[PDB]
RNA sequence: GCCAGAACGCGACGAUACUACCCGCACGUUGUAGACGUAUAAGAAUAGGCUCCGGCCUCGUAUCCUAGCAGGCGAUUCCUCCGCCGGCCUCGAAGUGGCCGUCGGUAAUUCGCGUAUUGCAAUUUAGACACGCGCGGGAUCAAAUCCUUUGCAGACGACUUAG
RNA sequence: GCAUCGGUUCUGGCGGGGGGAUAAAGGCCCAGGGAAUGUGGCUCCUCCGGGAGUGUUAUAGCCCUGGGUGUAAUACCCUCG
């Protein structure tokens, strides 16, 4: 338990409801959250059942005027995740409104938030919660078929980003190699007793 | 007929294995009661590694790479103790990677406030030497 | 209780908002799909409607009742004086749609276009692109030639700004019209160089279209002030003896 | 619950036409020595004409396991009530104490047949003496020669209040 | 009731090679290469002896143990297919209207495409496109025989089914109108 | 020279009041302590004092900063939350704000 | 494909007088759902992986930074670490980082002077964002509405035009 | 604000006593009897890991009955500080 300034959650491999509940507690506490890669969340069950649940959602609409009041059905993966979170917050009060202002959700990895450290919530990871043998789906596929347009744009944009992040990895490996080899050559030069003193204290 | 398979390999639950409980205790398996529970005993002179006789659920143990060779199942505390000392289980486990890392854990927690000051200053002195060496190799490239 | 005799619906719900158009000039909402193996070419034009008249021709339709006989058909005449390219714009792709990021105008502009950026042109100083021209003839158009490279590097579609010569028509208006035309060229380098060549030089419609081919027409319909239900949707009238 | 095995001894009140009545002994599993006596009277009212208002309780003792660190196989004969009749059952278990077998049996019956504690009678419990008299296959597999088996895909344990881990866990422990 | 150990084995002839990695099987022999992705099944592969493949499942249920024998025959088919190929035959059956077939090899797309004309005296022309790796031929030993062959059994059989399913009769008795293209024998290329 | 920090307290957050499901009691407040999980750890901070500091608009005696004082009374639940009583109930708009927890009454 | 375009969704461009715009610090009314080390960039699998190929290693209880009147003045002693500027490359998803140079600061070792009195506790007033002001330097000299007119428009406003 | 008290109350640690089969088990020793998911030997098939049969402690061991140092220790319940 700690209080950071802003924490960045990587959405790939998490469960929709089991992540919204964790995140919705943090917002009301006073934390700031940023969810990235919502195109790659997960839902338990089988894909066809997710369709049926969503089609039953698309049927609700105000009768006398479909341009006011009626449930507006957003189609993007971030907006699906955002709807889940808004369910778990008293969003009709000033306290709830303020809490929602502390959240940001995107597709892909926008410019400000790449080159940062992405956390992981192990109380909602799929490979840890679900039982081997059952089936699951992906919000990305679900949203594409209910009428989301920008799958291929975000697909190829992500490909470019991960290509840039390969030369960077080689620099890190080079930097580590130099630090490790320097330690082996410098430890023996001049260190009569400091070494044993540190080793006894546990370092 | 060359075959190259790259798969996983776990450690088995058998008679002779030594489990590591949560409170730094060791025990040796004597008979497998069920899928989730086994019967085990660890006789040891060191009062940190010794454990009573009883049932232990497998969801609260860790499989260590030590295994007593040819331990008859259902043995008694006396016979298991003889095999324990003859193989030297406690001696073998001392140098294992898990032990060393565990040993460091208590030492760090024991640093007194004055000791924290000294280690911090001592670290700086070693750091200074390391910083010089890195610059030399980095500039040379 | 249910409706006694069934009947279809009066009017269509597809064209639902029956309000005055937001702008007087028609709006092309989609251009034909791009194909990178053709040669560079424009994909639209614009003109003025003159009137209608009648023609006579012979039909060639094997199997019809009027095959190889004379028919009478109505036609319409559109008056199309040439257009003048003024600049080009480039769009890139984003996870929220397309967006433009650069424009590069030509060195000299006409009074016709300059009159479009003003609402009271008579009592004005007419300083529309005065300082922009100084970008030309300064460090040899360095600022101009960098934006073009940017379009070459980042952009994925290119469009051309063009305007009409309304002084060559019998109209009383003097303010020209301006719009955009997309190029379906074959490569981004090709379709930006072709656009550059056409700066401040007229292009005729016979280079755009060709005879006996099929086109689409966009415009704004005729206006009626404020009408009742019987004429607007087309419902039956009530009997002669109805009060109120 | 948490059970234990009691021996309960009871008797009919002596009378002038019959002094020194007979003594009846039963073995009862119960959480404490209050429900122990109640179960005794309930089982006795169905076999012989004795109440509690006209009887008395001679003794109540606790039976403890003789070798609670040895593994052994058990067989249980029982009867229970369904929603539409009564039936007989026979099941087998593998553990180290008789009391636990009754603990395991109660949980298993309540899970697989929706049979509460109210409607179950324990006819007999006996530990299988040899190995060749085991019948059910879900235990025959557990007494095979040279048994050994890995444990794949076991989740590691993480503090329920350490949110926001910093790297991907691994299930190869 | 969950079984504690279910194991199966697969023998490999010393004419080819096989490599498994992240449940991606690759078999290569004197006739090409084949791949499959078994990531949807939780199985442990291992090498028992110098020429025997082993696969096992631990603490599986009834619905889960069923899938072991399925995997075995899938991998066996790959091994036998690469070393002996597969070959299906199909026959024409008609009463009055003869059936005409054309087989032309597509160039720059590799695969073949068949053409069926005059089916039950029909005026339409129906086209089917085979899968990559299968080769279609017209027999020369018997009359009115088609011969399909290839390396991957799944593709070969699925391509044959496409031809059979395209030729159907509608709004008639299928007990009397017995027209259509059908399969007559399945086997291997070698031996 | 001496670029280190100056902190002699532990930072906590003000979560809510003490409430049923539909009634609140502004007398006592609940606070989240940094670093404590079990209720055994929370036993350390009973009796200490806590401060809530905030900015105002006007200035009274050479300052624009006000303070409200309180102390920790007992633990709460199994997760390490504690109860606290202040000389004035907290402003009920400070849900999610940060407070300072001293170490004054020691051992 | 087609229709409307959030009147509190967004982008590119043209001309911008009046202190409305740009640059430097100088204070200080006044604002904030709430600084006090606000320090940590690979991707991918979970019935398999990482690597400085030794073959080594797999639970952030980690790594980096952390002393000096809230951090003074000098000395022995070492070329480490930090910062404002300037020049070249590079960066378009909502444009960012790198290299080089001048300058300023700097316990890895060891010392010499000063701290008191805030009196036995009382936020440690001190961080970054906007906004209003004052100087002293640079650039620049626009439009819109009413009014008259047209009828591709029209209940009146509004709209397409002309002066 | 601190120290010494009175009333109510929540929460940690330590020293004893009693009971049951005077716990049951358990370690060491003595006496007797059994088997198998049969140790070491012996025989048989394979050099390819090993497998099959005989046979009651040997180069491993286990189960059943009685006794000893035992007024043993510990678990559970109750109780004095």
């Amino acid at each position: 338990s700690s209080f950071e300034s802003v924490v960045v959650i990587d959405g790939k491999g998490h469960l929709l409801g089991r992540l919204a509940s964790i995140v919705a507690k943090q917002l009301l506490s006073g934390q700031k959250i940023v969810v990235v890669r919502c195109e790659a969340l997960n839902i338990s069950g089988e894909f066809f059942r997710a369709k049926l649940k969503y089609h039953a959602y698309l049927r609700k609409m105000t009768r006398y005027n479909p341009t006011r009041g009626g449930p507006f059905h957003f189609r993007a993966p971030s907006r699906i995740f955002y709807k889940a979170v808004r369910g778990m917050i008293p969003h009709k009060t000033a306290r709830g409104a303020a809490a929602l202002e502390r959240l940001k959700v995107f597709e892909g990895v926008p410019p400000p938030y790449d080159k940062k450290k992405k956390m992981v919530v192990p109380q909602a990871l799929r490979v840890l919660r679900l039982q081997p043998g059952r089936k699951y789906c992906t919000v990305g596929r679900l949203s594409h078929e209910v009428g989301w347009k920008y799958q291929d744009v975000v697909a190829r944009l992500e490909e470019r980003r991960k290509a840039k992040g390969a030369a960077y990895y080689e620099r890190k490996k080079l930097a580590a190699r130099q630090l490790s080899e320097a330690k082996k050559a410098a430890a023996a030069k001049v260190d009569p007793k400091v070494s044993e003193a540190l080793a006894a204290y546990g370092y | 007929a060359e075959i190259n398979v790259e798969a996983t390999s776990w450690r088995r639950v058998e008679v002779g294995r030594v489990l590591k409980l949560e409170n730094g205790s060791l025990a040796a398996i004597v008979e497998i009661i069920d899928h989730k529970r086994v019967l085990a005993d660890g006789p040891s002179s060191d009062p940190k590694l010794a454990t009573p006789r009883g049932i232990v659920p497998l969801s609260r143990a860790l499989l260590t790479p030590i295994v007593i060779p040819k331990l008859p199942r259902g043995a008694r505390t006396g016979a298991v103790k003889k095999a324990w000392e003859a193989y030297g289980v406690d001696a073998k486990w001392k140098e294992t990677n898990w032990a060393k890392k565990q040993l460091q854990q208590e030492r760090r927690q024991s640093l007194t406030d004055f000791d924290r000051f000294k280690v911090m200053r001592l670290k700086k002195q070693r750091r200074f030497e390391e910083r010089k060496a890195l610059a030399k190799i980095k500039a040379a490239a | 209780s249910h409706r006694k005799y069934e009947a279809p619906r009066h009017g269509s719900l597809a064209f639902l908002p029956r309000k005055r158009a937001a702008r007087h000039r028609g709006r092309v909402k989609s251009f034909p799909k791009d194909d990178p193996k053709k040669p560079v070419h424009l994909t639209a034009a614009m003109g003025y409607k003159a009137g209608m008249t009648t023609i006579v021709r012979d039909l060639d339709r094997p199997g019809a009742k009027a095959h190889k006989k004379e028919v009478v058909e109505a036609v319409t005449i559109i008056d199309c004086p040439p257009m003048v390219v003024v600049g080009l714009v480039g769009y890139i792709e984003t996870p929220r749609g397309l967006r433009s990021l650069t424009t590069v105008w030509a060195e000299h502009l006409s009074d016709e276009v300059k009159r479009r950026f003003y609402k009271n042109w008579y009592k004005s100083k007419k300083k529309a692109f005065t300082k922009y021209a100084k970008k030309y003839a300064e460090n040899n158009g360095a600022s101009i030639t960098r934006e073009l490279e940017r379009i070459k590097k980042y952009c994925t579609v290119v469009r051309v700004l063009a305007h009409t010569q309304i002084r060559k028509t019998p109209l009383k208006q003097k303010k020209a019209h301006l719009m955009e035309i997309q190029i379906n060229g074959g490569s981004v380098a090709d379709k930006v160089e072709f656009g550059r060549s056409l700066f401040e030089k007229p292009v005729t419609i016979d280079t755009i279209f060709e005879k006996d081919e099929m086109i689409d027409v966009i415009a704004v319909t005729k206006g009626h002030g404020f009408v009742g239900v019987t004429a607007r949707w087309g419902t039956k009238k009530l009997p002669r003896k109805t009060h109120k | 619950g948490r059970l234990q095995e009691y021996q309960v001894i009871g008797r009919h009140l002596p009378t002038e036409a019959n002094p020194n009545p007979a003594l009846y002994r039963m073995r009862i599993f119960a959480p404490n020595e209050v429900v122990a006596k109640s179960r005794f009277w309930y089982f006795l009212r169905g076999l012989k004409k004795v109440k509690k208002a006209t009887g008395e309780i001679v003794s109540v003792n606790v039976i403890s396991e003789k070798h609670p660190l040895k593994v052994k196989n058990f067989g249980i004969w029982l009867r229970y009530d369904s929603r539409s009749g009564t039936h007989n059952m026979y099941k087998e278990y593998r553990e180290t104490s008789r009391v636990a077998a009754v603990e395991a049996m109660y949980a298993d019956m309540a899970a697989r047949h929706r049979a509460r504690f109210r409607s179950i009678h324990i006819l007999k419990v006996v530990e299988l003496e040899k190995t060749e008299d085991v019948k059910r296959p879900y235990i025959k597999q557990l007494v095979a020669k040279n048994l050994s088996f890995p444990l794949p895909h076991r989740v590691p344990k993480i503090s329920t209040k350490k949110i926001f881990s910093a790297k991907r866990p691994s299930t190869f422990s | 009731m969950r079984y504690i150990h279910s194991e199966e084995t697969i023998p490999v002839p010393e004419n080819l090679k096989v490599s498994i990695k992240s449940r991606l099987v690759t078999v290569e022999g004197p006739r090409g290469k084949l791949q499959k992705d078994l990531s949807h099944i939780a199985v442990n592969f291992s090498v028992v002896k110098k020429g025997v493949i082993g696969l096992e499942i631990h603490h599986g249920s009834r619905k889960d143990v069923a899938a072991l024998r399925t995997v075995r025959t899938i991998i066996n088919n790959m091994i036998i297919g690469v070393t002996k190929g597969f070959k299906y035959k199909m026959r024409y059956v008609y009463a009055h209207f003869p059936i005409n077939v054309n087989v032309e090899k597509n160039a720059e797309t590799g695969c073949y495409e068949v053409e069926i004309r005059n089916f039950i005296g029909e005026k339409i022309v129906r086209k089917v496109v085979m899968a990559p790796g299968v080769e279609v031929e017209i027999s020369k030993a018997q009359k009115d025989e088609l011969i399909l062959s290839g390396n991957s059994l799944e593709a070969v059989s699925q391509s044959a089914a496409d031809i059979q399913q395209i030729c159907k009769v509608r709004n008639k008795d299928i007990r009397k109108f017995l027209d259509g293209i059908y399969v007559s024998e399945k086997g291997n290329i070698v031996e | 020279p001496s670029e280190a920090g100056h902190r002699l307290y532990v930072k906590g957050r003000h979560l809510s009041y003490q409430r049923g499901r539909r009634n609140t009691h502004p007398k006592t407040s609940l606070i989240k302590i940094e670093g404590v999980d079990d209720t055994a750890a929370a036993n350390f901070y009973l009796g200490k004092r806590v401060a809530y500091v905030y900015r105002a608009q006007k200035e009274v005696r050479g300052t624009k900063i006000r303070v409200i004082w309180g102390k920790i009374t007992r633990p709460h639940g199994n997760s390490g939350v504690v109860r606290a009583k202040f000389t004035h109930p907290l402003p009920a708009r400070s849900f999610g704000a940060s407070v300072r927890i001293m170490l004054y009454p020691s051992s």
